[PDB]
């Protein structure tokens, strides 16, 4: 899962 | 000369602040009312009584006072500019005030006298003192500041002379400014067109004297642009490496003699000739993907010395904000070095060069000798938490709980966060313990780590940096100093995200435990107080650095048809620097304590994004 | 500087050391002078005797006033009353004759003689008390007489009061030394502690920090800490605050609060009043230094102290009502300062610029909603920042209104049964006439403030009589309550 | 405060008096200590010698660094150089051996020893200058060298 909160 | 200039500048700033206050507006409204009443009393035949004479005399006194104040302010501004010019004509130890001169020259371009004195006396000022503010000068070619053609022509002449003297630090900025629409051309208001035309004039003027260097640099820039625009969506499943197709001009672009690598900082000297700089020799035939939706590209370049240097080309992203962040980082580091209180403490900010190449693309220097914090701490295979505390909950379990609780309410989120923190103890404190067996070196690295953490947290809070998860911070394996690499979102952007950022900086349990037994109290608090004091003393320089906006807005703003959000962020930064907020005064110690309380509050950590790894 | 002759240079050095709180250093310096200099001049010998009796240096052996005082103290310690009385009589005669021999003509010269004679009289009273036996009632009456005399000496200079306090401290130390183990010893210890704390405030009000520190050191030497902190810990915190040690004082006071609020159990009303005073002091310190936002500290300290004082006011004692009035005044001043700061912030040009930006954002959002446009990242960002700005503005307005209401209510509470805080009524008017548009404050004024005595508005009677104009349209309620108050004031004081 | 043992309380008082600019008061206080206390501990004796040489109290009469410095100053004032050089050599040897006997491992501990050795070297240079005669050029060069070295000591602490 992506770490940063995209958009 | 410096004392006289400082006094004149202080008086001018005080007068300007007084004129911008609400009291001055009320006085002007009263004066206008008096003027209109006198006009009506003169139009109609009315005898002159005591009241009429009193009103006329007080109006005359007010007009005389206003005229005297305006004349005194103008004379103070002229004296300050003249004294700055005199001090900088043959001065070396007072070179840090040049920004103030710009703050008194660009903001007052409407006056012809100051422009004439700048073009008459300041024309002989050495060109190596304007390099830190070269971007600011290059961002002022817009016609929105209508102060006559003299200011524009003298600014263009000064920029051309600076570029001729130091082509290494100047051509890249002009080419990046002129390549705003290069991506669309290879694959827009009146102000943008005027700025592009001015940049093209500067480029052609420079190439008239150095054709080969300019053409090589622009060819390299075009190769970087076309590499960034390359679509690598078909190579997202390959991690070992993908060969760049031969059709790209970068592959055939080799053996550069007049081109210096942009990602490496160059120690500028007082001579206009450079012959001992590392140039570009060759480019590697393989590139790697760093991950993400935008798919940044990682390249390796071999220079004249033969040492391979890693660069990160970030396509479909704007690095102009990151360029401003790096510039203000360097400014803060220089200010900390200048101050004797922080010079002894050796407070420094780790910076990496970022070179914008277009409005939607750019390059940055890759950080070597550093390891991600998350890779060291919460690695699935050989994580520190698993190695030291096998009985504690694994990272996968915490992620699963966070995913399952995001659909719950505040109480359940707080309870699960407290339960996770209960069964997850910090392990970061062992880092130096496992890398520096010598107690002296261990304590030196720990102290450097604490000081770097304090300074970075303070600067991030000032700049509103929010994207601070484990993958955005890299810890050095030798100096043990944290480096911020992403800088993707800042200027209070976390609140815009669906999950608001409730902390100003990352001060999780791992960081505090790694700082030592004393925790936040001790080195961290004193370093934060010193940095805050330095920033309060140099708010003028900080605002001068950040005021590059309002003339060349970056991407993602002013779309979908004096910038709105730029003015808002400038106001927010000024409020943070002055410690005013909603009219309340806060001391440096009180501000530091409030920031610590907000950062270490579990209530704020509970509402953070689960991918931010608040518990970690 | 060595150019000053040694006749007065040594006296100046000794006086400076005495006023700097240095006793042992002064004793060793005087011993060094005795070693290097054989003969003793009358001035230096008098200073030697003063240091000997002040420092309780009983080892060291006409006569000056300090010599006579030291001899009388030694005789009292040796239970020889005859020589003690004779020495006091000789000192009185010597002081009177020395005072009357000069040309006089100056009131200021009488003060040292009056102080010395007061000290001699106090020592006479102590000797009379200690002639045969000491009882609790006699000690209590002596202490209340001393406190009354000190109140009469409030306007006097600290120079003329310091010898009196030093002699009182020495007397209490002597009584403690020669007291058998019983409840009388505890009573004398409590009296000594109270005298030391009164000396601490007395020296603090005169910009002196060394003597209060010495007093706290003596208290710590005699008194001992326990689960329930006494009232001298607050005095120690205040003393450390006066020494620019804000962090240490705040930490000590926070520890005191943490100890008190967890183990109070309504053990003693004195503990309740000292807890209220500590809470008020902590609130004032946080308000002045601004280490935390007012929202949490106000509720943590000021309202807690107010409710603690108001929940146990069944005795209506002076020592409770004065503390309640002080807490009310502190809370009212904090609320008024916060309201004034908020109003000044709202009237600044920065607030006007923020309002203009907010209006621009509102109109842009309106145009974007009127025309069918897909929601991109920029539109979402603009909408979210507009919502945050609106929420912040609403919260600021609500907080300002609550601060105004709290300030008005606390002014009313303080002025309902207060006399020493009657100079703040103007501020209440400044928070009532300028805010007549709010119906809540007018209703609270007409409900709770209607019983306020009418003799406190006489200096501002003209101001009230100048506010019947209709230009301040804030409803008929404000006008009618103002008219009723004016009529009541006129009926009470027609002159 | 009297709870602190007199072993370090007296040293702290003397140091505070030295840093407060009080010299004659410190001398009288030390004389009072000598009167009330007979035996002298090494620390208080070293402080006594430091105050004696710093205040030019020539009336007052292994050896510590301050004792050796005072003896060297007295020998220089008496136009005696052999004992002066021997005392400086003994002080250098004592300082070096005392510094090297410990575990070291800290840079900050080197600063007092470096300052003491610099003082000894400056006294050696002064003795060499004053060995036979003094000239304007020699004094000027000594002063400019001292000013240059002090410029090298701008970043150093005031204590050293
Ligand atoms: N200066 C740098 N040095 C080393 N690695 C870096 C640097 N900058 C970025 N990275 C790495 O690049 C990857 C992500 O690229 P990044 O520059 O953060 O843009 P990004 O893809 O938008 N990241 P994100 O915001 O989470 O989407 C991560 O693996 C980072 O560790
Ligand atoms: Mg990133």
């Amino acid at each position: 899962p992506p770490l940063s909160q995209e958009t | 000369f410096l004392s006289l200039a400082r006094f004149s500048d202080t008086q001018y700033q005080r007068i300007e602040n007084y004129m911008k206050s609400s009291e001055f507006e009320n006085k002007q409204a009263l004066l206008k009312r008096a003027k209109e009443e006198v006009g009506l009393l003169r139009e109609h035949k009315i005898q002159t009584n005591r009241y009429t004479v009193k009103v006329q005399r007080e109006l005359e006194l007010d007009e005389l006072a206003l005229r005297a104040l305006k004349e005194d302010r103008k004379r103070f501004l002229c004296k300050a500019v003249e004294n700055y010019i005199n001090c900088l004509l043959s001065g070396e130890e007072h070179d840090m005030w040049v920004f103030r001169l710009c703050s008194l020259w660009l903001e007052n371009s409407g006056v012809s006298e100051v422009n004439g004195m700048m073009k008459r006396d300041g024309m002989k000022i050495p060109t190596y003192k304007f390099l830190p503010l070269m971007y600011q000068l290059a961002a002022r070619m817009g016609t929105k500041m209508m102060g006559g053609l003299g200011f524009h022509e003298v600014l263009n002449n000064l920029i051309s002379r600076i570029s001729m003297d130091h082509p290494h630090h100047t051509l890249f900025i002009i080419l990046a400014l002129a390549n705003a629409n290069r991506d669309e051309f290879l694959t827009s208001s009146q102000l943008d067109e005027d700025r592009t035309e001015a940049a093209n004039r500067i480029i052609c003027t420079i190439r008239s004297r150095r054709p080969q260097m300019v053409r090589s640099v622009e060819a390299l820039c075009d190769a970087y642009i076309i590499l960034a625009n390359l679509d690598a969506t078909q190579w997202k499943t390959q991690r070992k490496g993908i060969n760049i197709p031969a059709d790209q001009p970068i592959t055939k672009l080799k053996n550069l003699e007049d081109v210096v690598v942009p990602t490496m900082e160059i120690k500028v000297d007082h001579t206009g000739e450079y012959g001992n700089l590392v140039t570009i020799q060759s480019f590697k035939a393989e590139f790697r993907l760093a991950g993400g939706v935008n798919l940044p590209k990682i390249i390796d370049c071999v220079g004249s010395d033969g040492k391979e240097r890693r660069q990160l080309v970030k396509g479909r992203d704007d690095l102009r904000q990151d360029a401003v962040m790096q510039q203000v980082f360097q400014m803060c580091n220089t200010l900390l070095q200048r101050n004797t209180e922080t010079r002894k403490r050796k407070l420094t900010i780790c910076t990496y060069k970022v070179v914008p190449l277009s409005q939607r693309s750019g390059v940055l220097e890759w950080c070597t000798g550093t390891v991600p914090i998350g890779e060291f701490l919460v690695n699935n295979e050989d994580g520190a938490h698993k190695r030291y505390r096998p009985n504690d909950f694994s990272a996968f379990q915490c992620q699963k709980k966070m995913m399952e609780v995001q659909k719950k309410s505040f109480e359940e989120k707080y309870e699960v966060f407290m339960d996770v923190c209960q069964n997850f103890q910090p392990v970061f404190r062992y880092f130096c313990m496992e890398k520096f067996l010598d107690p002296a070196i261990w304590f030196e690295k720990r102290l450097a780590y604490t000081r770097s953490v304090a300074t970075s947290s303070i600067v991030g809070y000032i700049l509103g940096l929010g994207d601070r998860h484990v993958q955005n911070i890299l810890i050095n394996e030798q100096s043990a100093e944290l480096v911020h690499i992403d800088l993707g979102v800042a200027f209070e952007q976390g609140k815009i995200l669906p999950t608001p950022e409730t902390v100003p900086f990352r001060l999780t349990r791992d960081i505090v435990d790694g700082m030592g037994i004393t925790g936040v109290e001790g080195v961290f608090r004193r370093c934060c107080e010193k940095t805050m004091e330095v920033m309060r003393n140099s708010q003028e320089t900080l605002l001068t650095i950040v005021e590059v906006l309002l003339y060349d807005p970056l991407f993602d703003w002013t779309m979908n048809p004096f910038n709105k959000v730029a003015e808002r962020v400038l106001m927010r930064l000024q409020e943070k620097l002055k410690g005013v907020e909603e009219g309340t005064v806060l001391s440096v110690g009180g501000q530091v304590n409030l920031l610590i309380q907000q950062a270490i509050d579990p209530k704020n950590l509970s509402r953070l994004f689960p991918g931010w790894k608040a518990w970690v | 500087e060595t150019a000053i002759p040694s006749s007065t240079r040594q006296a100046g050095i000794i006086q400076a050391l005495q006023n700097l709180g240095l006793c042992h250093i002064l004793s060793v310096y005087l011993k060094g002078l005795d070693y290097e200099n054989k003969d003793w001049c009358p001035e230096l010998e008098e200073l030697h005797y003063q240091a000997a009796w002040r420092n309780m240096q009983w080892d060291h052996c006409g006569t000056s006033y300090h010599e006579s005082l030291y001899n009388a103290l030694q005789s009292l310690r040796d239970r020889e009353f005859s020589t003690f009385y004779e020495s006091l009589k000789y000192a009185r005669v010597k002081e009177v004759e020395e005072m009357c021999k000069r040309s006089l003509e100056s009131v200021y010269s009488l003060y040292p003689t009056l102080s010395r004679l007061q000290a001699i009289g106090e020592l006479e009273s102590i000797g009379e008390l200690f002639s045969r036996s000491v009882t609790h009632r006699q000690l209590s009456e002596v202490y209340i007489k001393w406190q009354k005399h000190s109140q009469l000496l409030k306007d006097s200079d600290f120079s003329f009061q310091e010898p009196i306090m030093a002699l009182r401290t020495v007397i209490l130390e002597i009584l403690m030394e020669k007291e058998m183990d019983n409840s009388q010893r505890e009573c004398i210890k409590d009296i000594l502690t109270k005298h030391l704390v009164e000396l601490s405030i007395l020296a603090r009000t005169f910009k002196n920090t060394q003597l209060p520190e010495r007093a706290i050191f003596q208290i710590k030497q005699y008194n001992s800490v326990s689960c329930g902190v006494s009232e001298w810990q607050l005095e120690e915190a205040q003393v450390f605050w006066a020494k620019k040690e804000q962090s240490l004082a705040l930490s000590i006071l926070k520890q005191m609060i943490k100890k008190l609020d967890a183990s109070c159990a309504a053990n003693n009303p004195s503990l309740k009043l000292t807890y209220t005073e500590c809470l008020r002091v902590c609130g004032n310190w946080l308000a002045e230094t601004c280490l935390e936002n007012p929202a949490v500290i106000m509720q943590t300290y000021l309202e807690k102290a107010v409710e603690v004082a108001g929940n146990y006011d069944g005795e209506s004692s002076d020592e409770l009502r004065n503390g309640k009035m002080k807490a009310f005044l502190s809370l009212a001043r904090f609320s008024d300062t916060q309201y004034q700061r908020i109003e000044n912030y709202m009237k600044s040009s920065e607030f006007e610029n923020k309002q203009a930006l907010l209006k621009r954002a509102k109109e842009e959002v309106g145009l974007l909603r009127e025309h069918k446009i897909q929601t991109n990242r920029y539109t979402v960002k603009v909408q979210r920042e507009l919502e945050l700005d609106e929420l912040a503005l609403r919260a600021l307005k609500e907080d300002r209104k609550r601060f105004l209401c709290k300030a008005v209510e606390n002014y009313i509470n303080c002025l309902l049964s207060g006399e020493e805080h009657d100079m703040w009524v103007f501020r209440l008017c400044s928070l009532w006439l300028e805010n007549s548009g709010v119906s809540e404050v007018n209703g609270m004024m007409k409900r709770d403030g209607m019983k306020i005595p009418t003799y406190k508005f006489l200096p501002l009677m003209y101001q009230l009589a100048a506010r019947m104009g209709t230009k301040m349209m804030g409803g008929l309620g404000f006008h009618e309550v103002l008219n009723n108050l004016i009529s009541r004031i006129s009926m009470d004081h027609p002159h």
